[PDB]
RNA sequence: GAGCCGGUAGCGGGCGUGGAUCCCUGGAUGUCCGAAUGGGGGAACCCGGCCGGCGGGAACGCCGGUCACCGCGCGCGCGGGGGGAACCUGGGGAACUGAAACAUCUCAGUACCCAGAGGAGAGGAAAGAGAAAUCGACUCCCUGAGUAGCGGCGAGCGAAAGGGGACCAGCCUAAACCGUCCGGCUUGUCCGGGCGGGGUCGGGGGCCCUCGGCCGAAUCCCCAGCCUAGCCGAAGCUGUUGGGAAGCAGCGCCAGAGAGGGUGAAAGCCCCGUAGGCGAAAGGUGGGGGGAUAGGUGAGGGUACCCGAGUACCCCGUGGUUCGUGGAGCCAUGGGGGAAUCUGGGCGGACCACCGCCUAAGGCUAAGUACUCCGGGUGACCGAUAGCGCACCAGUACCGUGAGGGAAAGGUGAAAAGAACCCCGGGAGGGGAGUGAAAUAGAGCCUGAAACCGUGGGCUUACAAGCAGUCACGGCCC
RNA sequence: CGAAUGCCGGCAUGAGUAACGAUAAAGAGGGUGAGAAUCCCUCUCGCCGUAAGCCCAAGGGUUCCUACGCAAUGGUCGUCAGCGUAGGGUUAGGCGGGACCUAAGGUGAAGCCGAAAGGCGUAGCCGAAGGGCAGCCGGUUAAUAUUCCGGCCCUUCCCGCA
RNA sequence: CCUCUAAGCACAACCUGCGGGAACCCGUACCGCAAACCGACACAGGUGGGCGGGUGCAAGAGCACUCAGGCGCGCGGGAGA
């Protein structure tokens, strides 16, 4: 509904913060808290577990939410938001002038 | 309908005594509930029931509200003298 | 009361007095309460067979009119639906 | 159109670009109670009958139908029954109040109860209004007007005409007569009963021979359009302090879009959007647009046929209208007397005579108007004691037998990264470590005041007296 | 905003003060536990014993029992609890109700009367610790037991045979 | 329950035994003179029925003690105004 966004498990620019253009990859939409995770946000998780099963070795904890309007896609440009062209029969994500 | 009256056993210390005499008390559907539930567990189990108890079992609890689950009638089979059968015999 | 052929009962005002009354001396009113005038009603007995009405007494004559009539159909024990029906 | 399996966080368990999750539309299943409707019932449960089905079985079972009551027509069939925040009509209908007491009165035909009905209801085509050789259905709004009036002529209540508007529309029925038909009888070339045909101030109609003649529904199928899902929607990159940039600066660009929200803050150009424009297979919806149907086309002159009956009119009793008995009409009508059908009948405010007006005692009739449970937007509307009583799991907990009353209770941060690992402790709680920009932001956690309660420091008091201060000096740490 | 014996919230003071809810009454030794007058066991002591003991209805509803707990509730403490968490637990042809009956009283076809709501009311139906109806004794787990099981007996119905 | 006949059936229908079969829904835990009911409380109050032992005193559901059973009343320790 609102939920849609951008894009989708692509590779994908953030232009945020510390990770002010950042190219990461396929990005795994969160989406109802409007975020990916995708490659950016790498903050240390200072959890054990629910289960307790193979103890604490390092932490080397996995990513954060990244909220997702921030995330630039990407295609032979950098940047240029997504548009639509539809060719009669689908709905493709074509961006400000490249392709694809 | 007759696979939708017994709906579930119960792994219990006191129904695993129900294979010494009389075989297992089993959670069944609490409205359609009727004692001649005989024509739904030799039915399903292809046994021949002798005797059939009835009950009315499972109130409260917390946690915000009430009625733990629900209220499920549950009993047995007082079924022949060893057509007791039907792999059950698991845990316990 | 009832009804059966006309209107139910009205409701009244009293309006006690106590005066001379214009045409001779002043006048007044003394106290509006509420007379409930029901009307005139006489329980009437017709021989369609047997057939009773609450009929308003200033109505006997219609209901009279009303059996003064031959309506094509006999006896189911009761009937005085096919009487105030075919009423005019 | 790529993520989902609701408010999921956890079992990991699956499911999806051969189309899912969702949202809409149409079905299906809808247990039980409830109008409850098979009967009973102390609602959510018991107990049935008939038919059809599973030693699963003839007895107890369970399934799937059907079994209330009332109203309408010919055992047979179509509706009704209850609910709804207000809105409306009718039947009933107070009292506190105000009169500076109070009874008439007012409050008030208000509240409330009951019935009914629907998206509206009501009313409605003139037996009207009242001064005009006039207006021409009804309703609503503004004027009229606080006028005319009513009024213990106190308190107060208070029109209507006219005139501006909205809206617009007129019609069916015995305004008799002909045939039909169960039977009525004194078999009557005829009584009333159902239809049917007639009938609606070439003043009306029916009947008697000139002169022949189609407008258009409120009803019906249609079609836009409207919703009920949505969709496409323009254009910004870099550097900078920073936790973070959109802030600042430079170089731009869109604009039928510079409404707003969120983005780590201050974003027209990141997202969602907005301007603009598409979109309905399915259902509702709707002459707004055109289509047909149903209906409408004794103009004449006559033989006094018919123009809605216990009704009009009169009296008694009252209500309504401005009208409280008054000079009391009118409109309704509870009682009593009781007519005529156009040289009829009512009205024009006692009444009477002229002059007018208009046809009662049968019914329907859109539209404009009131309303707001509902959906949307809008705010010199509120921002958690406010706004609804409820921003939160609230008509809940709690109180009450019951009707009913009826609360409080929002905010971590950008993100849970919601504190791994130690150490004390039984744990709670801490101290480290770690997170984070910030942890006296650490979890019912933003800011977190004050009352209050502590701890540390300065000055000060144990021969003092006071609405606790103030002025004056003096002493002592800043 | 300073007042309304104002309202809501907070925190005082009273105050470590009155009380702790029967003048039936406790004492000790072991445990358990981090911790004990309070929990468990033992051995005395006391108290009721027409109850302060058993059983059933009314009512309350899971408080029952077991295990993990102790922040909260226990007028103290608490390892305990009836409190929190989770899991078990309530078995009926014979007990009590309904597939039976009526009493008062409801409801109520018919019928009556009310402006409407509705008020009556015959038959009928509902209506119960009253009538009627077939059970006694023992054991078992942590909890149920006239239900489970063991013995003996009995009742209804339906079918078949005589 | 016993009985008599109407309707009806008298190829039924009841009755007595003997064989088999079927026996449904709800209640059942626990407290139940109480810490679990009613009194905002683990409240000295209220609460219906049944059993309510023994010995003694003339009897007794009294009273005194005490079986069985159940409690010491969910604050105590002092001191001796
Ligand atoms: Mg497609
Ligand atoms: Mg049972
Ligand atoms: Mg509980
Ligand atoms: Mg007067
Ligand atoms: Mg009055
Ligand atoms: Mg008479
Ligand atoms: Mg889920
Ligand atoms: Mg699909
Ligand atoms: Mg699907
Ligand atoms: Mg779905
Ligand atoms: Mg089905
Ligand atoms: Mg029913
Ligand atoms: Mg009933
Ligand atoms: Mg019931
Ligand atoms: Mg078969
Ligand atoms: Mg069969
Ligand atoms: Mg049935
Ligand atoms: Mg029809
Ligand atoms: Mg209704
Ligand atoms: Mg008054
Ligand atoms: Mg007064
Ligand atoms: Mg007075
Ligand atoms: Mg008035
Ligand atoms: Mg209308
Ligand atoms: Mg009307
Ligand atoms: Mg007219
Ligand atoms: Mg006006
Ligand atoms: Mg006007
Ligand atoms: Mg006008
Ligand atoms: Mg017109
Ligand atoms: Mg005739
Ligand atoms: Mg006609
Ligand atoms: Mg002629
Ligand atoms: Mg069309
Ligand atoms: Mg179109
Ligand atoms: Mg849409
Ligand atoms: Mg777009
Ligand atoms: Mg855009
Ligand atoms: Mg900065
Ligand atoms: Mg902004
Ligand atoms: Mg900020
Ligand atoms: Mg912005
Ligand atoms: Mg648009
Ligand atoms: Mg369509
Ligand atoms: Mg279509
Ligand atoms: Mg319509
Ligand atoms: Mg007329
Ligand atoms: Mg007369
Ligand atoms: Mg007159
Ligand atoms: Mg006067
Ligand atoms: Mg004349
Ligand atoms: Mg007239
Ligand atoms: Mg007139
Ligand atoms: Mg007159
Ligand atoms: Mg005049
Ligand atoms: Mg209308
Ligand atoms: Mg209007
Ligand atoms: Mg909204
Ligand atoms: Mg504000
Ligand atoms: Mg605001
Ligand atoms: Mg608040
Ligand atoms: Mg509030
Ligand atoms: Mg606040
Ligand atoms: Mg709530
Ligand atoms: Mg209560
Ligand atoms: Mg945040
Ligand atoms: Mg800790
Ligand atoms: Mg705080
Ligand atoms: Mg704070
Ligand atoms: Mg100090
Ligand atoms: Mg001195
Ligand atoms: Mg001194
Ligand atoms: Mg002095
Ligand atoms: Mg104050
Ligand atoms: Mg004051
Ligand atoms: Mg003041
Ligand atoms: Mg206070
Ligand atoms: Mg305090
Ligand atoms: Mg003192
Ligand atoms: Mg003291
Ligand atoms: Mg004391
Ligand atoms: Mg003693
Ligand atoms: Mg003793
Ligand atoms: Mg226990
Ligand atoms: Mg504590
Ligand atoms: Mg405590
Ligand atoms: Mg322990
Ligand atoms: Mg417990
Ligand atoms: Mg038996
Ligand atoms: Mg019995
Ligand atoms: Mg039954
Ligand atoms: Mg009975
Ligand atoms: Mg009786
Ligand atoms: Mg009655
Ligand atoms: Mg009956
Ligand atoms: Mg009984
Ligand atoms: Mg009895
Ligand atoms: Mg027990
Ligand atoms: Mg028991
Ligand atoms: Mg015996
Ligand atoms: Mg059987
Ligand atoms: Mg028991
Ligand atoms: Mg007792
Ligand atoms: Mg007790
Ligand atoms: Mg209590
Ligand atoms: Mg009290
Ligand atoms: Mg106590
Ligand atoms: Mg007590
Ligand atoms: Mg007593
Ligand atoms: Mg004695
Ligand atoms: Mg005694
Ligand atoms: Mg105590
Ligand atoms: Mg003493």
């Amino acid at each position: 509904r609102v939920k849609m966004h951008v894009k989708k498990g692509d590779t994908v620019l953030v232009a945020s913060g510390k990770y002010k253009g950042r190219v990461g990859k396929v990005k795994e939409v969160l989406p109802k808290k409007y975020a990916v995770i995708v490659e950016g946000v790498n903050i240390v998780k200072k959890a054990v577990r629910v289960s307790p099963k193979y103890p604490q070795g390092g932490f080397i904890e996995k990513e954060a939410p990244l909220h997702a309007s921030k995330v630039r896609p990407i295609c032979p440009a950098c940047g240029k938001p997504t548009r639509v062209r539809k060719k009669f029969l689908e709905n493709g994500k074509k961006i400000r002038v490249c392709a694809k | 309908t007759a696979y939708d009256v017994i709906l579930a056993p119960v792994l219990s210390e006191k129904a695993y005594a129900g294979f010494a005499e009389g075989k297992y008390t089993f959670w069944v559907h609490p409205k359609a509930t009727k004692t001649e539930i005989k024509n739904a567990v030799e039915t399903a189990f292809k046994v021949k029931v002798v005797k059939v108890n009835t009950l009315h079992v499972r109130g409260k609890k917390k946690r915000l509200g009430r009625y733990l689950g629900k209220r499920p009638d549950r009993k047995k089979a007082i079924v022949q003298v060893a057509p007791g059968q039907k792999i059950e015999a698991l845990e316990g | 009361s009832g009804k059966r052929p006309i209107v139910a009962n009205s409701i009244q005002r009293r309006g006690k007095a106590k005066r001379e009354g214009g045409v001779g001396k002043k006048t007044t009113g003394i106290s509006k309460r509420r007379q409930y005038p029901n009307l005139q009603k006489v329980r009437v007995r017709v021989a369609g067979q047997e057939i009773t009405f609450r009929v308003a007494a200033s109505h006997i004559p219609k209901v009279y009119e009303l059996v003064e009539r031959a309506k094509g159909l006999k006896l189911e024990g009761l009937s005085p639906k096919e009487i105030k029906k075919e009423l005019l």
